[PDB]
RNA sequence: GGCAUAGUUC
DNA sequence: CAACGGGCGGAACTATGCC
């Protein structure tokens, strides 16, 4: 040990492990073990000490870092299995320090118990009054939010690329953020929520969204699209002639320029032709691409090159701003996800004494049963830091953030203490009698909008084998009539619909027989 | 020397250098780099 | 990305407000007492100023197309 | 038709049937220039 | 051709070979957001192919493994995310 | 192979015979709208105009039906197709000859879907009969399948990004089929146990109760708004109760013009004694329980998840069994309608001090889990100096963990109830178990007093590393701690240990969910 | 020359790596990127990292209604030289 | 079944505030003058923009959102202009819209920010309120130029939330809770409204059971558009011709 | 894709009217107003107005649903006079206090620049 | 056009 | 007693490589 912490002749990344009972060491150089650094306790004391401290706050110009910290023999990794003859301490200056003795033999300390958790659960704010299943959840949607993904991204011809407009940090941040960069790339927006419930339309997990806000920018994206065709007799990028060429559609072949390609900065309805391109048939057949049904969007760029071999190579990519609409799909940092239900205009929403009418309105019964306590206290300290002026700490385990110490700094600010506000009703005037919980909360507006995925038919395409419908939305499929539905139609008696829906809506055919041998003539 | 109480701010100041020399991808580098 | 126009939440015009916000900030004031000073007096307005994340900055590193 | 260089900037004309390389600096990606038609946007 | 093959496809193996081969490597990066990328550029996987010993969370996962981020469906358990200090150990020789 | 290609899922015939995708079919996002009737489903334009439905050609309609052809397929109450006789078909999709447009009896014109045509609507899985009823269309702006709320119960939806599937047929017989017999004012009452399968769903159940509480007195004007939103409605104001020195109604002088007929009924509230139907006042009920319902009037009561839920003989049965589904929908629709609008008033909230205590409560809670802990250290230096006896039919390690977990489990039942009998009036917790909405005392407890013990396996937490749980402990400890017993309620929040505990004991439960669904399916099919 | 061999982005063998961030501003490469994938045919690829028993241990499990009582493997493998592994039993018949 | 004599105070007046206390009126009436303050009172907004030049870092719908809620000084003309649906040009003529121009090049080494400043209006009265800091548009580097023409047509806060005039409206009545329209669960942790007329140590005037809500008390701030009295009169009179435009198609129904 | 433009909310179309009137059969002396294109903003007024007439017995208005723009209006009087009389008594009273409510809002504005 | 693999929603 | 064979949820939406 005394060898591997100078770094002379083992190297950081070796383990050591003693089984004392049985009698053996185990020494491994192996590849593949995971470890995580832990400071040193000597006899009681660590050997990390205020130089150490100093020579690290003055990081710069010093060339002063980690590594020369791993070298004084102040930290150390520890594997898995050496973990197991380790005693370590949650925190120095609170398990070091004389008590009644549980342990006085400690070999190890945590740098932070925060450190445990992932990149997408570092996110979560005071994730330690919530409930696992909502941490589990709140990290399968962080990546799902719609923010500015990379700084570069308007030379990236990305096939599906989704970016905000208006980003804004968290007002209630952990303090393990600045290394997952959320502070230059964030991903949602602060918004005034309001735990209501005012008119019925968030119910099971639905939102009511001020129309008045969204017309000023309120969680307003772009959508980025790219299509790529290439010239592999000869394919040939060229525009089209109705009286020349064999296969032809019902789509406008005027947008397109000499070469066949849409100049940028022109508009492109649903079901138009973007790239022109045809094939010499042994007397022209045509093989444009057309955008994916119903897009409306603006050419945005056209960028042509030649491929490896040296055909030529050609990407185009179009743009179409999405503004929440009545299907699309919010959550916070908490676990939370609902849809929008309704939006209202500013002049219907409820108000308080100081004309602050709520963002967003969310159902006060998804808390009882879901237990997402770190969402009111992210609320309450949102409420206080926006008014103080600092950002709010809500590093999981703290000691020194309390409600009550959050209660107690917002009532300075001339609010009641626990968050609630007297709010009046938007189209009468009059004050609503409970009085409401409302604050600046942090959402985010997920991938799932309603406008990708609509979709209806009636007598569309039809498989090639066995003559049903396509499947698939893109190919305008229809939907499947499964074992388990005509199950329910059984039960029903619905025999006439049972036998329209697997025979008549689906494949009719005819055929004939003869009466002797039942083979068809 | 040691320090007391002072420890919020000497435990994150250790976990920014850590992350400053490493950071996060450091285990696909390295072991594309070996 | 740039600082919005209009604060979402009631409408006061607070893009006109980031650079006076940068300039007291530099000027050794504490944001409390820079959002006083530049008038934004409820929350929902403050919130603008204070979580906003400028990003038009990065963006202007890369050189244009043209 | 005319393509601007992805490197230099600099716009060169280039016709069907033709190569696709950027005069007096050799580079390989080109990119459509503006249209000239108009297109309204309502400012909401 | 082979490197390019085995990592085009995420077939770990010779083409001819694609039965046995370990599908399910070198996945297609997701740039939905930065922390998006981030997660998937650390994340572990475990072969198994419905016992819930290897789905559950083992005490052994402390500071090594987020007890949290998981997938929730056909993989719960069975696709992990790094803890933020854990590292991993690159390989020596013993000499 | 020919035997592959028969043999099983994706094979032709247990996926292109007994189960084949069809047309006229459509699946969007469903959101909420309270404004519609039981059995109404909105419906977008673009659905709509895309989907049609063919009508034939009599004396009665043809000048309607020439209208439509002529509005086309471009406008939305247009037409796609003409049919003639001999089965020719006419297309309208584009600009036509005027010759074609000529309309004779006994032609098909396929007009696009309007209000009032008969949908069948569908929510996968498809457990039992009440996932796949008959609605009736109406048309929205917006683009989202609107559908109410207590049909939630019947489909298991909720609105987070689900979707639903539509299905229009296309025939006068079929029509009348779904009509008369899959509505979904039909299938009320369930036959798999003979109770109502739908009922008020957690917001206006969260406020009848509050609304037929004793103290609500209504004025004139709220009197005469609740009753503009009632249908059901004569058009006469009842006499106030309050008469001088002010005319002021009751939330139950309303409810009672809401209830239809004359349905006599007797419930209890959840929070009725067990002293009250024993002692006197048996028929006075001083804190307004044993709902009774005489004549259709609400005489007493507080109305609650046991009279307006989906149980045995609750108000909503009754009025089904006695008056029938065409009054039962109008029930339902005049319920939402009318407590909605009053809630408007009243309001709802839910917010941290809803979710604190008093001192003098967490006093009680620090100090029954201090006693226990003491209870649990006595039991494992009894059992250490060998004194603890077994119990007969278990082992040592059995029953040194029985005593164990059953100290533990007292300690977390007695602070659950100190939590509970230490809340107040005005408690929104309160507010949502009482009345049956959403939540339960357990889940108060959890918030306020103690998360309590993690199990996994049915067993304490078990020794992961060598005989310890986790590197911060001694090895060989069995205290409360140790294995993983939360003292600390999700408002104060939890130690790193606790936490990661807490995370190893849901994901059995993730992993529980995600593992009997297919078991559950494969039975269903089997016995179908 | 025998082949091209991909490499890893802002490995110590890419283009990219010890630039400073006006370097990567000027070949339009983001400076917050973090790098760690390869680029294969246009798209973007990531490895996952698979996990495995641990080898040159010797492990003592048993089965549940096997014939063997109780059994014992060495998954054995050698530097990283070749013959991937080879797991020997020493097994133990039921009584 | 006669009508009221409502009466008014003007507390403070300043260029972006009125503060008003409206008495004798009922709570009906007073909320629908607030409602109307906030929707239905007449702005002038950029409502057509047209793209010449667009090589900055924003794409076009962005910089045209942006180019919307620049409020633009309407104080007088917003009366004479007729709206666009309501006129007999052909698109626009200077009766029923506000022409607008921008033309911006970079050509320096230092960051150029376009502001409201270089909004150019054909109409000396209709110019952005920063014209008599600056409302930032974009941001430009070297190289990047932006050009376009825009039309700033009329219309009211129902419509669109650009011609919204109002900042913050504060209204509210009966300060202390005489007539318990709101029920505390704990009186004494509610911080007393400006207006309340209480002592330090009563927390709630005791009720009133023979009283009706009166004495509302207003506080409209502007955004700049318009200035804070005209909103309040735009109000009373734009209100005023709803009711009687009521009025007339209700004598013609029943006759 | 659906979105109705935001001129729909207060424009009537061609054919539309703005008010129509209906009896009721239920209740003598009773009969409904229809106003389309109208919302809270002027059904409130007109409602409270109603109350105050002692002659009116019922009094009240609906809006049948958010996303449809119209207002129904419900005004039930005693005999020997009308709901038609009762609603445009309602409207001319409305008038003439907001007219005395502007008037005297512009004395004191008048009153308190430069006075 | 089809085969395969991966991810995601409920 | 041993060896062999069939059986193992329901829907839906994107993307990418290859014949
Ligand atoms: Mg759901
Ligand atoms: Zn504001
Ligand atoms: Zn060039
Ligand atoms: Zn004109």
């Amino acid at each position: 040990r005394k060898l591997r912490r100078q770094m002379d002749i083992i190297v950081s990344e070796v383990s050591m492990i003693r089984d004392i009972r049985e009698r053996e060491i185990r020494i491994y150089t192996d590849a593949g073990r995971i470890c995580r650094p832990l400071l040193i306790v000597e006899k009681q004391k660590l050997l990390l000490k205020k130089r150490h401290i100093d020579q690290l706050k003055e990081r710069e110009y010093n060339n002063y870092s980690w590594q020369d910290l791993v070298a004084s023999g102040v930290v150390e990794y520890i594997d898995t299995l050496e973990e197991e003859t380790v005693m370590l301490a949650m925190t120095p200056d609170d398990l070091q320090e004389k008590e009644v003795a549980y342990c006085s033999t400690y070999t190890h300390c945590e740098i932070h118990p925060s450190m445990i958790l992932g990149v997408c659960a570092s996110i979560i704010p005071f994730p330690d009054h919530n409930q696992s299943p909502r941490n589990t959840y709140q990290s399968a949607m962080g990546k799902q939010a719609m923010g500015v993904y990379i700084t570069n991204f308007h030379v990236r011809m990305d096939t599906l690329a989704h970016v905000l407009y208006y980003p804004q940090k968290p007002l209630v941040t952990t303090r393990s953020m600045e290394y997952l960069r959320f502070r230059e790339l964030p991903a949602g927006i602060n918004s005034i929520v309001a735990i209501a419930s005012y008119t019925g339309y968030n119910q099971e997990d639905s939102v009511i969204m001020n129309r008045s806000a969204v017309d000023r920018g309120f969680f307003r994206s772009v959508f980025y699209r790219s299509y790529k065709e290439q010239e592999s007799q000869e394919e040939v990028f060229e525009k089209p002639t109705r009286e020349t060429c064999q296969g032809m559609r019902h789509a406008i072949y005027d947008k397109l320029d000499d070469d066949g390609l849409i100049a940028p900065g022109v508009r492109v309805s649903g079901d138009d032709v973007i790239i022109g391109k045809t094939v010499t048939l042994p007397t022209k057949r045509d093989c444009s691409t057309f955008l994916r049904t119903s897009e409306t969007g603006i050419v945005d760029q056209v960028m042509v090159t030649l491929n490896q071999e040296g055909y030529k190579f050609c990407k185009i990519r179009v743009r179409s701003v999405r503004i929440p609409q009545i299907g699309d799909k919010f959550a916070s940092r908490h676990g939370q996800k609902g849809t929008c239900g309704i939006q209202y205009r500013q002049e219907d929403m409820p108000f308080t004494c100081e004309g602050i009418t709520p963002d967003i309105i969310i159902n006060p019964h998804a808390i009882p049963s879901r237990m997402t306590i770190g969402h009111l206290i992210e609320c309450l300290q949102g409420k206080v830091s926006a008014n103080k002026g600092e950002i709010g700490d809500a590093t999981p385990f703290n000691d020194a953030v309390n409600v009550q110490k959050i209660s107690n700094l917002l009532s300075d600010y001339g609010y009641h203490l626990r968050g609630n506000e007297v709010l009046y009703n938007g189209f009468t005037g009059r004050k609503i009698t409970s009085q409401i919980f409302i604050g600046p909360t942090y959402y985010q507006r997920l991938k799932h909008m309603v406008d990708d995925k609509i979709h209806s038919r009636a007598r569309g395409p039809i498989q090639i084998l066995n003559r049903q419908p396509m499947e698939g939305r893109s190919r305008d499929g229809g939907l499947r009539f499964g074992e388990m539905e005509r199950d329910c139609q059984i039960a029903h008696g619905a025999a006439q619909f049972l036998r329209e829906r697997l025979f008549e809506a689906s494949d009719p055919y005819q055929v004939h027989v003869c009466n002797l041998c039942g083979i068809m003539a | 020397e040691i320090t007391p109480d002072l420890w919020q701010e000497a435990c994150w100041i250790v976990i920014s250098s850590y992350f400053d020399e490493k950071g996060l991808v450091r285990q696909q580098l390295d072991s594309f780099d070996e | 990305m740039i600082i919005p126009v209009r604060c979402f939440t009631c409408g006061k015009i607070v893009g006109n407000k980031w650079e006076a916000y940068l300039g007291l900030l530099q000027a050794e004031y504490t944001e409390g007492d820079a959002l006083d000073a530049l008038g934004l007096k409820r929350y929902c307005c403050r919130r603008m100023l204070l979580a906003h994340v400028d990003l038009i900055e990065k963006l202007l590193n890369y050189a244009p197309l043209e | 038709m005319i393509y601007i260089c992805g490197e230099c900037h600099t716009e060169n004309e280039i016709k069907s049937r033709d190569p696709i390389r950027c005069r007096e600096c050799g580079y390989r990606i080109m990119y459509k220039k503006r249209t000239k038609r108009l297109v309204v946007f309502d400012a909401r | 051709d082979g490197l390019k093959y085995s990592l085009a496809t995420g077939n770990w193996g010779d083409q001819k070979k694609a039965h046995q081969a370990r599908a399910g490597v070198s996945q297609v990066l997701n740039r939905l957001t930065f922390a998006s990328t981030l997660s998937h550029l650390r994340r572990l996987n475990s072969p198994i192919g419905k016992l819930a010993k290897p789905r559950q969370l083992h005490n052994t996962l402390w500071g090594m493994v987020c007890p949290a981020e998981t997938p929730e469906g056909h993989a719960v358990g069975l696709v992990k995310n790094l803890a933020l200090m854990a590292y991993i150990s690159v390989g020596s020789q013993p000499s | 192979s020919l035997k592959q290609r028969l043999k099983g899922k994706e094979g032709r015939v247990r996926g292109n015979l007994m189960g084949k995708r069809v047309d006229f079919s459509a699946r969007t996002v469903i959101t909420p709208d309270p404004n519609l009737s039981i059995d109404q489903v909105g419906v977008p334009r673009s659905i709509a105009a895309n989907m049609t439905f063919a009508e034939i050609v009599t004396p009665f309609n043809i000048d309607r039906l020439q209208e439509l052809v002529r509005r086309g397929n471009s406008q939305y109450p247009g037409a796609k197709y003409i049919i003639r006789d001999n089965g020719d078909r006419i297309d309208l999709r584009f600009h036509p000859k005027p010759s074609d447009l000529h309309l004779q009896t006994g032609y098909k014109v396929e007009r696009h879907m309007c209000d009032g045509d008969i949908v069948i609507f569908n929510r996968q899985p498809t457990l039992h009969k009440m996932s796949m009823m008959g609605h009736r269309v109406r048309i929205l702006p917006w683009s989202t399948f609107r559908l109410n709320l207590s049909v939630t119960t019947p489909y298991n939806a909720d609105f987070d990004g689900d979707e639903m599937n539509l299905h229009l047929p296309q025939s006068l017989e079929t029509r009348a089929e779904i009509q008369e017999l899959a509505m979904v004012p039909r299938m009320i009452v369930t036959p798999q146990s003979n109770r109502p399968v739908m009922g008020i769903v957690q917001d206006t159940l969260t406020a009848v109760r509050k609304f037929t509480k004793r103290d609500v007195f209504l004025e004139r004007g709220e009197v005469m708004n609740l009753l503009m939103f009632l249908s059901t409605w004569d058009g006469k104001v009842p006499q106030p109760a309050i008469l001088k020195p002010r005319p002021l109604w009751t939330g139950k002088q309303i409810f009672s013009l809401i209830i239809p007929g004359h349905i006599n009924c007797i419930r209890t509230h959840s929070t009725h004694p067990d002293d009250e139907d024993s002692g006197p006042y048996k028929h006075i009920s001083p804190g307004d329980t044993k709902v009774v319902v005489e004549n259709g009037e609400l005489i007493m009561g507080i109305l609650c998840k046991k009279s307006l839920g989906t149980s045995a003989g609750s108000l909503v049965h009754i009025s089904y069994l006695e008056m029938g589904h065409d009054i039962t929908r109008l029930f339902y629709s005049n319920i939402q309608t009318v407590i909605n609008n009053w809630l408007l008033i009243e309001g709802h909230t839910i917010g941290i001090g809803d979710s604190i205590a008093d001192s003098k409560t967490y006093q009680d809670i620090q100090n029954t889990i201090k006693k226990a802990k003491q209870d649990v250290i006595e039991v494992i230096e009894k059992a250490h100096n060998n004194e603890l006896e077994p119990t007969p039919g278990n082992t040592l390690r059995q029953t040194f963990e029985n005593q164990v977990n059953r100290i533990l489990n007292d300690a977390r039942d007695k602070t659950g109830s100190s939590a509970q009998k230490s809340l107040s009036e005005y408690n929104n917790f309160k507010s949502m178990v009482v009345s049956g909405a959403k939540g339960s005392k357990i889940n108060i407890s959890q918030v306020i007093a103690v998360v309590g013990q993690q199990n996994v396996e049915g067993k304490r937490i078990p020794f992961g590393f060598k005989h310890r749980t986790l590197p911060h402990f001694i090895k060989d400890d069995y205290g409360p701690e140790s294995r993983g017993f939360v003292e600390n309620s999700y408002l104060a929040g939890l130690t790193p240990t606790e936490f990661f505990f807490h995370a190893m004991g849901g994901r059995e439960g993730l992993i529980d969910t995600a593992v009997k669904t297919a078991e559950t399916g494969y039975i269903q099919r089997r016995l179908i | 020359f025998i082949g091209k061999i991909p490499i890893m982005l802002r490995s110590t063998y890419c283009l990219l790596n010890g630039l400073t961030d006006r370097d990567l501003c000027e070949l339009n490469e983001c400076p917050l990127d973090p790098g760690g994938y390869f680029i294969i045919n246009g798209s973007e690829k990531v490895l996952i990292a698979q996990e495995k028993m641990a080898t040159n241990t010797v492990y003592v499990f048993a089965k549940k209604d096997s014939k063997y009582a109780y059994t014992g493997e060495c998954r054995s493998c050698l530097e990283n030289s070749s013959r991937p592994t080879s797991t020997i039993w020493v097994s133990m018949l039921a009584r | 079944p006669y009508a009221n004599q409502p009466t008014v105070r003007i507390t403070e007046l300043t260029d972006e505030n009125v503060k008003f206390i409206i008495e004798n009126t009922d709570l009906a009436v007073a909320n629908s003058i607030r409602r109307v303050f906030i929707a239905e009172v007449p702005i002038i907004a950029i409502d057509w923009v047209q793209i010449d030049a667009n090589s900055s870092v924003l794409h076009d719908e962005f910089i045209a959102h942006r180019l919307g809620l620049i409020p633009l000084t309407s104080d007088d003309i917003v009366d004479k202009l007729q709206y666009s649906r309501d006129c007999t040009c052909e698109e626009f003529c200077p009766e029923c819209s506000v022409e607008f121009t921008l033309d911006v090049r970079c050509n320096e080494d230092q960051t150029r920010h376009v502001t409201s400043r270089d909004l150019i209006s054909n109409s000396p009265r209709v110019i952005p309120v920063t014209s008599r800091d600056d409302i930032l548009i974009v941001k430009l580097r070297k190289g990047q130029e932006l050009r376009l023409r825009a039309y700033a047509k009329k219309g009211f806060g129902k419509e669109h939330a650009k011609w919204n005039p109002t900042a913050g409206v504060a209204f509210e009545y009966d300060p202390d809770n005489a007539l318990r329209h709101t029920v505390y669960p704990k009186p004494e942790e509610w911080p007393k409204s400006e207006y309340s007329e209480l002592d330090e140590d009563e927390s709630q005037a005791p009720y009133d059971p023979n009283g009706k809500p009166e004495r509302f008390y207003y506080n409209v701030e502007s955004c700049g558009s318009l200035r804070p009295e005209t909103i309040v009169l735009s109000a009373l009179s734009g209100l005023k011709k709803k009711l009687s435009d009521l009025q007339t198609q209700l004598s013609h129904e029943i006759q | 894709m659906n979105a109705p433009p935001a001129f729909e909310s207060f424009l009537l179309f061609e054919g539309e009217k703005k008010i129509t009137i209906n009896k009721d059969t239920k209740v003598p002396n009773a009969c409904l107003f229809t106003i389309n294109k109208e919302d809270h903003t002027l059904g409130n007024i007109i409602k409270s107005q109603l109350l105050k007439d002692p002659q009116v017995l019922f009094a009240g208005y609906k809006v049948p649903h958010p996303l449809e723009h119209k207002i129904i209006i419900r005004v039930q009087t005693t005999p020997d006079y009308s709901p038609q009389e009762a609603f445009t008594n309602a409207i001319t009273d409305l008038i003439s206090e907001l007219s005395l409510l502007e008037e005297r809002f512009r004395v004191a504005i008048k009153d308190k620049q430069e006075g």
